[PDB]
């Protein structure tokens, strides 16, 4: 849509492996999110939508979070060309579910979702060579917040929902958890967030806020209190 | 004198889904090396005594875990790569081997882990008038990375043209391998499978054939769970795992705490 940025993010830790530490100051080297890193901040209001989703880039791995209450964003569309020439991956959640579906598409011209039931139609016309499928529950004010990383070909997602009663970020510190592991083996350059935007039925829809900021390689010391939930983190290139 | 272990307890998941190696080494047909068929393994008992029962193999050469042994294992996950190349070109998909395979259809990690298992198939993949459906690639810019399937068939940039049409310069990036009944060893198609191993602990499983047995606790007991071994006492822990932890590690980064297999309980290991 039209991006800000933002200078001041404290956020995007999250459990860097599957052991449980406790009362531990842990050193460890890993993609994540800088401190005070230039996070930009999309703001769309819903004549179609303020304009046209941009695809955006996804380097090392993203960082994705969004304030929203009118549950448009249901999704993103991760790959190279996102189109029928190459395998891609699609992600989308609706009322029931979360459907995860790696295969040939070919996204409309238009990728964002019509919602009046849903229309599969409206994100692309068709798809083929489907290799991979997989169901999860749905992933739900509150603030979620999601890190994509794509690494050794493995599409790892982490998430975490915080709930808000203000207007601002909360000031604390929130790690996110594992959410699920993708075996698939894409090649991700590129990645486009999907909006369900419905049809009121030219006319006036629901706005969608989100952040999308980028991951680099750091060294992190993470503080585990006694539960084994990090509480702190220092980032030890800042 | 109890100080050494008293008890052997093996605690692995109750799966009784047999892994579809037999699918995957008796398929009708195998995919051409230039793209490959690379299935997954998971979800299931990873029994590797089949393996022998299948084939008499040409080449086992498992690499990293060298041990042949694999059926006290448990994988996060395993996959299969299955292709059919000549048998000049086997020890080609050895680590760090170079020639046309090696570089240009199926390059190997270096620090790769798994087993390459090769069958002399001269009897199915020869025709009388020659078998040509299988392809090999032989022209690239540049070397193929591990794990990469490059599919495009787009013909080959020569010389200093742009390279539209084939014959003067420009070739057909694929030759293809004219299998015949009548060639030597050195000739015949071979089935090649490698099985990719993750040994990671063993924050998920793929475990071979073991048979669980009853929990000990408040005694020195030699445990196996999953994939991680040890000597130690198991107690009843009072640390809050998250839905998504196996395991756990004291001050010093040492095995401390497990899930177990079966219950999902949480339990201390203290040495003996
Ligand atoms: C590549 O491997 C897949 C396995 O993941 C093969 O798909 C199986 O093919 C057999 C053929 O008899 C079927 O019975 C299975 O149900 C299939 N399973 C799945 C998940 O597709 C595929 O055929 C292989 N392709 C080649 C060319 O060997
Ligand atoms: C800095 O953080 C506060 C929340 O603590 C936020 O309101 C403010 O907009 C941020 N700064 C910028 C550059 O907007
Ligand atoms: C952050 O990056 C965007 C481009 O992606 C740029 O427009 C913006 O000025 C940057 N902000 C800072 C503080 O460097
Ligand atoms: C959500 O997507 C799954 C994927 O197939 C589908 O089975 C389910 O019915 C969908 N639920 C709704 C409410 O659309
Ligand atoms: C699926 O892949 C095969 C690979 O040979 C290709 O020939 C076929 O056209 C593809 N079909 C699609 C993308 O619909
Ligand atoms: C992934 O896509 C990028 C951009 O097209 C390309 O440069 C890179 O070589 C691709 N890698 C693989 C393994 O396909
Ligand atoms: C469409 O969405 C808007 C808010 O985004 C909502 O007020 C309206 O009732 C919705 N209409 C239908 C038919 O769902
Ligand atoms: C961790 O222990 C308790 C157990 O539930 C937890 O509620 C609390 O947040 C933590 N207590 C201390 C003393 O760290
Ligand atoms: C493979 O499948 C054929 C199908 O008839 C079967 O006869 C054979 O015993 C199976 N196993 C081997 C090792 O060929
Ligand atoms: C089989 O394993 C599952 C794993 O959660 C466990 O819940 C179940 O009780 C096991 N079966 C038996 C008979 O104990």
């Amino acid at each position: 849509t039209t991006t800000q940025s933002y200078t001041n993010f404290t956020r995007g830790v999250y459990y860097p492996d599957k052991v449980f530490r406790s009362s531990v100051l842990h050193l460890t080297q890993d993609l994540f999110l800088p401190f005070f890193s230039n996070v930009t901040w999309f703001h769309a209001i819903s004549g179609t939508k303020r304009f046209d989703n941009p695809v955006l880039p996804f380097n090392d791995g993203v960082y994705f979070a969004s304030t929203e209450k009118s549950n448009i964003i249901r999704g993103w569309i991760f790959g190279t060309t996102l189109d029928s020439k190459t395998q891609s991956l699609l992600i989308v959640n609706n009322a029931t579910n979360v459907f995860i579906k790696v295969c040939e598409f070919q996204f409309c011209n238009d990728p964002f979702l019509d919602v009046y039931m849903e229309s599969e139609s409206g994100v692309y016309s068709s798809a083929n060579n489907c290799t991979f499928e997989y169901v999860s529950q749905p992933f739900l004010k509150n603030l979620r917040e999601f890190v994509f990383k794509n690494i050794d070909g493995y599409f790892k997602i982490y998430s975490k929902h915080t709930p808000i009663i203000g207007r601002d970020f909360p000031q604390g510190f929130s790690a996110l958890e594992p959410l699920v592991d993708l075996p698939i083996g894409i090649n991700i350059t590129r990645f486009q967030t999907l909006l369900a935007l419905n049809r009121s039925y030219g006319w006036t829809a629901g706005a969608a806020d989100y952040y999308v900021g980028y991951l680099q390689p750091r060294t992190f010391l993470l503080k585990y209190n006694e539960n084994g939930t990090i509480t702190d983190a220092v980032d030890c290139a800042l | 004198f109890r100080v050494q272990p008293t008890e052997s307890i093996v605690r692995f998941p109750n799966v009784t889904n047999l892994c579809p190696f037999h699918e995957v080494f008796n398929a009708t047909r195998f995919a051409s090396v230039y793209a490959w068929n690379r299935t997954r393994i998971s979800n299931c008992v990873a029994d590797y005594s089949v393996l022998y029962n299948f084939a008499p193999f040409f080449a086992f050469k498992c690499y990293g875990v060298s041990p042949t042994k694999l059926n006290d294992l448990c994988f996060t996950n395993v996959y299969a790569d299955s292709f059919v190349i000549k048998g000049n070109e086997v020890s080609q998909i050895a680590p760090g081997q170079t020639g046309n395979i090696a570089d240009y259809n199926y390059k190997l990690p270096d620090d790769f882990t798994g087993c390459v298992i090769a069958w002399n198939s001269n009897k199915l993949d020869s025709k009388h008038s020659g078998n040509y459906d299988y392809w090999y690639r032989s022209l690239r810019k540049s070397k193929l990375k591990p794990f990469e399937r490059d599919i495009s068939t787009e013909i080959y940039q020569a010389g200093n043209k742009p390279c539209k049409g084939k014959g003067p310069n420009c070739y057909f990036p694929l030759e293809s391998y004219g299998f015949r009944p009548t060639y030597g060893v050195g000739h015949q198609p071979y089935r090649v499978v490698v099985l990719s191993f993750e040994l990671l602990h063993a924050p998920a499983t793929v475990c071979g054939p073991k048979k669980s047995t009853n929990l000990v606790k408040n005694k020195c007991v030699n445990f196996n769970f999953n994939g991680l071994t040890g000597t130690g006492v198991l107690t009843k822990s009072n640390k809050k795992f998250l839905p998504f932890q196996q395991f756990g590690r004291d001050i010093v980064d040492t095995t401390d705490a497990v899930r177990d297999p079966q219950t999902l309980e949480i339990l201390d290991i203290t040495p003996c």
